[PDB]
């Protein structure tokens, strides 16, 4: 079951991050997301930027490992998943400390979108397995998943800058 | 009897006024039976070109869609069928669709994996909740009420939690979350 158990666990953990994000949004949409104390907006945005950058740097290597190297795939998905727990925590804290409700929702929604795209990457990468004899339907699906994650990273990143600027975070 | 006319008028009106949303193709098939009812058996020389005023035969969203041709095929296909039974096949056809007697709300979904909202018909019955395509009226997904564990409306959204039936809440943007929730809350209370 080579690299496949790592996929299962990775996928379960992203599913879990996404429920935390839906709770935050639900709380947020009804103006009951209490601002998180103990931590600065700077450090949260720093947490968020970092995790996003590392997820981004991990997309192609993950994709490439899925086209060939089963062993390596298992390590790259767990890598990609570890980054999502801290991102999700950071994103919920940051959003909670954002004043403009639309901007608070945009952070949550775009973080959700990125997790969703990660999820799809993981499904298509797990189907590919190591096995290079995967179909071209698997090939086309994986490349799409990659392209979807890349655009998600683009969107969240921009939204990160905007929120940063509103909060004077440097 | 005479009920069959009351029923016909009701099914028919619901489709014409959009309360019962249907696909273009079905709209036309319905129009075909409505022609048989209002005009008798089809005749290629009378039932011609601009003979129909489409605004009385199709839902508003389909009038500008150029449907006369296929309304006329569905009309032809009736033959020497009678009003009485033409009326019954309409009522049967309506009853035959998964959209029949569903309360529908036009909401917006965020596409999975993308920052993009799509319009969506969300339907609530006795038995299920269903996602339906705004254009094709395809039932793209259904959930039994029995798999819905929790829900919450806000002034801007509605959200379902199916628990351990699937991963991820389903959530839509709508100004009608309260109504949607009351509908569902009612039906689930009733299942006890």
């Amino acid at each position: 079951a080579p690299g496949q158990l790592e996929c299962e666990t990775a996928i379960a953990a992203l599913n879990s991050c996404l429920r935390d994000l839906d709770q935050a949004s639900l709380a947020a949409v009804s103006q009951q997301l209490a601002p998180r104390e103990g931590i600065s907006q700077e450090a949260l945005h720093t947490q968020m930027l970092t995790a996003v950058q590392e997820i981004s740097h991990l997309i192609e290597p993950l994709a490439s490992a899925a086209r060939a190297e089963a062993s390596q795939l298992g390590h790259k998905v767990s890598q990609m998943a570890q980054y999502f727990e801290p991102l999700t925590l950071a994103a919920v804290g940051a959003a909670s400390k954002t004043l403009s409700h639309p901007q608070q929702m945009a952070l949550l929604d775009q973080t959700k979108t990125l997790a969703e795209s990660a999820l799809q990457l993981l499904y298509t990468a797990k189907e590919a397995g190591g096995n290079p004899k995967q179909a071209a339907h698997t090939q086309e699906a994986l490349e799409e998943a990659v392209q979807m994650m890349t655009e998600a990273v683009e969107d969240l990143t921009t939204t990160l800058n905007e929120a940063a600027s509103a909060a004077g975070v440097v | 009897p005479v009920q069959l006319n009351l029923l016909y008028v009701q099914a028919r009106d619901d489709i014409l006024n959009g309360s019962h949303p249907v696909s273009f193709d079905k709209a036309c098939e319905f129009a075909g039976f409505q022609c048989q009812i209002q005009f008798g058996p089809h005749n290629e020389q009378k039932h011609k070109a601009g003979f129909l005023d489409l605004k009385d035969f199709l839902p508003k969203e389909y009038v500008k869609q150029k449907g006369e041709r296929k309304i006329f095929q569905a009309h032809k296909n009736c033959g020497q069928m009678s009003e009485i039974e033409a009326k019954v096949r309409y009522v049967k056809l309506a009853r035959s669709l998964k959209t029949y007697g569903v309360s529908f709300f036009l909401v917006k979904e965020k596409m999975k994996g993308k920052n993009k909202l799509v319009p969506r018909l969300l339907g609530i019955t006795k038995e299920c909740v269903m996602r339906v395509d705004e254009k094709t009226k395809e039932v793209i997904q259904e959930w039994s009420l029995t798999n819905i564990k929790r829900w919450a409306a806000s002034p801007k959204s509605f959200t379902l939690d199916f628990g351990d039936y699937q991963d991820g809440y389903y959530s839509v943007q709508t100004t009608e979350g309260e109504q949607i929730a009351q509908l569902i809350a009612g039906y689930i209370d009733i299942i006890l």
